[PDB]
RNA sequence: GCUGCAGUUAAAAAGCUCGUAGUUGGAUCUUGUGGAGGGUUCCCCGCCCCUUGCCUCUCGGCGCCGGCCCGAAGCGUUUACUUUGAAAAAAU
C-alpha cells in the first residue's frame, strides 16, 4: 500500500508460501520456515551459507510438503536436475 | 443418456486424426463406386455396404477414398430408396409388436413398449418433413403401417 | 496425480492405458492385417473386429469367424498387421 | 509454347521465364518425356531463406497438381540437381474469396463455397510444402505479449526427405501467410 | 445437456485454483474462450497457454500463478449502456481499486475500463479479481 | 426473494413413464508490417486477398490541353443491440 505522495502505509508486509503463492497469516501455527545448508564444491563441507523456504499449513496437512520441498530443491541446484 | 431408457453407456467408433488413404490400398475411386453400384442391386441398405467393404476389402472409410458419403453416390444414379434407412427399420419394428398384441392382450409390457416405438416414429418423421425428404401430407397410421414395408 | 504433473506431455504408457475417446487426441485400437491359407495361396486383407464370415479368393468355406470382440482365424498362416 | 507463366502484361521477367524454360526443356530427354506433357506451371519465384541462401517456389494449377505429386520425387530431384545449390517447393494456385457479411458484395444468386475461405486455403498451403512426409498433428502456443507460434508434427518415417528443408519451410510459409511455424518430430505416435 | 461452453471453462479453472493445482485442461475450446483468457493474461492473472488440434473443436491447457481470487459468468447476456455500468461494477467487484468486468461490444471483447475510453456499450460476459 | 429466500429430519418433490404449446440449445467461415495523435507493438489513412463491395451511365458543376478523371443515385442478405441527431405543455 502507498498513498499519492508515494510513501508506504502498511504495518508490515506478510510472507507468501514458496510452493503456492498465497499469504501466510499471523495465526497459521501449522506453517513452517525450512532452512538448508550449502556445501563447498571441492570438499563436500559446510561453509556457513544456506537456503530457505516457507510452507503454508493447508499444504502440509494434505501431505504435499515433501514433494514441494523436493521440487524447490531441484529448481535450485541442490538435487542437480537428475534423480 | 439414451432417449427412452435410464442407461448412459459410452460405446461408439473413434476415427484416427489422419484422413489420408494408406499406401498399401490397391483400389481407386471409380472402382469403389462400381462395387457400391453392384452391392446396391442386391437390395443392401447404405449401412450394410460400408461393413461388407470394411471387413472383406481394404477401404476403412469410403468418404476418404471417394470424396462423397455413400447415400449421395447412390442418389446421383437413382439407386437409393425413397423412405430413408432408420425410418424404414423403426416402422418394420412396430408391425411385429402389433402382430403379437392381437392374441396376447394380457402382455402389458408389450403394450408399454409400443407407445415408446410409435412416439419415436413421430419424432423422426417430423424432422424429415421439414427438410423436404417426405411430403407434407405424409402420415403414419396403425391400420396402414403393414403396407409401408411391402 | 501429484500437485504439479504437466498435462501437455503424457508418456506412451500413460496414453496406451486409457479409453480411446479419453486420450489427449483420439485413436482406434483396431487394425488391418493380411491373411493366407493352405490349399490355395492368394493373399487377402481382413479387419480384426470383423462381423462378416469372410470367404477367401481361394474359395475355402471359412477364413475367420465373428465374435463379441476380435474375430478368430481358422489357423491361417498370417496374423501380420499392416504398418499404417 | 515457352514463357507459360503469369497473366497478360506480367509475363517477360528473366528469373520466372528462366525457371519455366528449365522446366519445359526437361520433357526433351527420353525418361521425363514419358510423363511430362507441357502441363501448366502458372508462376515461379526465387526467395531468401534464414541461412542467407536462396530457395524457389513453383505454382501449379489445382486440377494438374494431383498429377505433379505422382512424379515430384524424381522431378524435383532433377531440378535441385540442375540449379545452383537451391531448394525447391511446389504449391497450389488457390484463390481466396472475401467474407460475404459486410466485407463484400453479396446476394442469394451465388454462395461463397467453404473451400474458398482463408482458413481452408492457409491450412492447405501447409500440406504442399512438406509433401514427401505427412502431418501427424498441430499445436498453437499463445505468448504473454499476445503473439502466436504454430508447432507442426511430421511423421517419423521419411525424415531423410525433409529434415534438411525445415529451415526453408518456415521462411516460405512466413512469406506466403505472415505467420511463425516450427516443424518437429513426435516422442511417439498411435 | 451442455447449454453454454464459457460457464464450463471458468468453473473448471475456479475449482483447479482452489485445490492449488499448477495446470488445468479446458474442453471444448471456442473463439469466445480464447478471447476471454487473453484479457485475464494481459492484466497478469494467469500464465501462458497452448491449444491442441484434434479435428473436433479442440482443447486448451492453461498455466496458473496463484493470484486469481475468482472468475465467473452472468448467464443471460444482458445489454449495458454507459450510464448503467456504474451499478454493475458496484454489485460485482470487491473494491474500487482492483478487479474487472468483461463486455462484448461492436469494437470487440474488452475490459470495462476500455469501454469508457472507446465510448461504447455492449453485452456482459463475466468478471475476474 | 429480478438483484435475493426455501423443499433428508423444522411448512414443502406429482406413485411412475410418455407427450403438443412454452422456455433453453454444441464447434466452425480474413491478418501483420508503414505514417498522424499517443506510446515503445494498438485505436484514424493506405496495404499480402477484398477496404466503403460493385457498376456505368445521364438530367445535373468540377480539373486541364474533345477524352479521362472525383461528390449523388441502384444499393450493400433482413432484425435485435449500442452510440449520435431530431421532435415531445407549464407547474412540481
Amino acid at each position: 500500500m502507498q498513498n499519492d505522495a508515494g510513501e508506504f502505509v502498511d504495518l508490515y508486509v506478510p510472507r507468501k508460501c514458496s510452493a503456492s503463492n498465497r499469504i501466510i497469516g499471523a495465526k497459521d501455527h501449522a506453517s513452517i520456515q525450512m532452512n538448508v545448508a550449502e556445501v563447498d564444491k571441492v570438499t563436500g563441507r559446510f561453509n556457513g551459507q544456506f537456503k530457505t523456504y516457507a510452507i503454508c499449513g493447508a499444504i502440509r496437512r494434505m501431505g504435499e510438503s515433501d514433494d514441494s520441498i523436493l521440487r524447490l530443491a531441484k529448481a535450485d541446484g541442490i538435487v542437480s536436475k537428475n534423480f | 443418456g439414451r432417449m427412452h431408457a435410464p442407461g448412459k453407456g459410452l460405446s461408439q467408433s473413434a476415427l484416427p486424426y489422419r484422413r489420408s488413404v494408406p499406401t498399401w490400398l490397391k483400389l481407386t475411386s471409380d472402382d469403389v463406386k462400381e462395387q457400391i453400384y453392384k452391392l446396391a442391386k442386391k437390395g443392401l441398405t447404405p449401412s450394410q455396404i460400408g461393413v461388407i467393404l470394411r471387413d472383406s476389402h481394404g477401404v476403412a472409410q469410403v468418404r476418404f477414398v471417394t470424396g462423397n458419403k455413400i447415400l449421395r453416390i447412390l442418389k446421383s444414379k437413382g439407386l437409393a430408396p425413397d423412405l430413408p434407412e432408420d425410418l424404414y427399420h423403426l416402422i418394420k419394428k412396430a408391425v411385429a409388436v402389433r402382430k403379437h398384441l392381437e392374441r396376447n392382450r394380457k402382455d402389458k409390457d408389450a403394450k408399454f413398449r409400443l407407445i415408446l416405438i410409435e412416439s419415436r416414429i413421430h419424432r423422426l418423421a417430423r424432422y424429415y418433413k421439414t427438410k423436404r425428404v417426405l411430403p407434407p401430407n405424409w402420415k403414419y397410421e396403425s391400420s396402414t403401417a403393414s403396407a409401408l414395408v411391402a | 496425480m501429484p500437485l504439479a504433473k504437466d498435462l501437455l506431455h503424457p508418456s506412451p504408457e500413460e496414453e496406451k492405458r486409457k479409453h480411446k475417446k479419453k486420450r489427449l487426441v483420439q485413436s482406434p485400437n483396431s487394425y488391418f492385417m493380411d491373411v493366407k491359407c493352405p490349399g490355395c495361396y492368394k493373399i487377402t486383407t481382413v479387419f480384426s473386429h470383423a462381423q462378416t464370415v469372410v470367404l477367401c479368393v481361394g474359395c475355402s468355406t471359412v477364413l475367420c469367424q465373428p465374435t463379441g470382440g476380435k474375430a478368430r482365424l481358422t489357423e491361417g498362416c498370417s496374423f501380420r498387421r499392416k504398418q499404417h | 509454347s515457352a514463357k507459360i507463366v503469369k497473366p497478360n502484361g506480367e509475363k517477360p521477367d528473366e528469373f520466372e521465364s528462366g525457371i519455366s524454360q528449365a522446366l519445359l526443356e526437361l520433357e526433351m530427354n527420353s525418361d521425363l518425356k514419358a510423363q511430362l506433357r507441357e502441363l501448366n506451371i502458372t508462376a515461379a519465384k526465387e526467395i531468401e531463406v534464414g541461412g542467407g541462401r536462396k530457395a524457389i517456389i513453383i505454382f501449379v494449377p489445382v486440377p494438374q497438381l494431383k498429377s505433379f505429386q505422382k512424379i515430384q520425387v524424381r522431378l524435383v530431384r532433377e531440378l535441385e540437381k540442375k540449379f545452383s545449390g537451391k531448394h525447391v517447393v511446389f504449391i497450389a494456385q488457390r484463390r481466396i474469396l472475401p467474407k460475404p457479411t459486410r466485407k463484400s458484395r453479396t446476394k442469394n444468386k451465388q454462395k461463397r463455397p467453404r473451400s474458398r475461405t482463408l482458413t481452408a486455403v492457409h491450412d492447405a498451403i501447409l500440406e504442399d510444402l512438406v509433401f514427401p512426409s505427412e502431418i501427424v498433428g498441430k499445436r498453437i502456443r499463445v505468448k504473454l505479449d499476445g503473439s502466436r507460434l504454430i508447432k507442426v508434427h511430421l511423421d517419423k518415417a521419411q525424415q531423410n526427405n525433409v529434415e534438411h528443408k525445415v529451415e526453408t519451410f518456415s521462411g516460405v510459409y512466413k512469406k506466403l501467410t505472415g505467420k511463425d511455424v516450427n516443424f518437429e518430430f513426435p516422442e511417439f505416435q498411435l | 445437456v451442455r447449454m453454454n461452453v464459457l460457464a464450463d471453462a471458468l468453473k473448471s479453472i475456479n475449482n483447479a485454483e482452489k485445490r492449488g493445482k499448477r495446470q488445468v485442461l479446458i474442453r471444448p475450446c471456442s473463439k469466445v474462450i480464447v478471447r476471454f483468457l487473453t484479457v485475464m493474461m494481459k492484466h497478469g492473472y494467469i500464465g501462458e497457454f497452448e491449444i491442441i488440434d484434434d479435428h473436433r473443436a479442440g482443447k486448451i491447457v492453461v498455466n496458473l500463478t496463484g493470484r486469481l481470487n475468482k472468475c465467473g459468468v452472468i448467464s443471460p447476456r444482458f445489454d449495458v449502456q454507459l450510464k448503467d455500468l456504474e451499478k454493475w461494477q458496484n454489485n460485482l467487484l470487491p473494491s474500487r481499486q482492483f478487479g474487472f468486468i468483461v463486455l462484448t461490444t461492436s469494437a470487440g471483447i474488452m475490459d470495462h475500463e476500455e469501454a469508457r475510453r472507446k465510448h461504447t456499450g455492449g453485452k456482459i460476459l463475466g468478471f475476474f479479481f
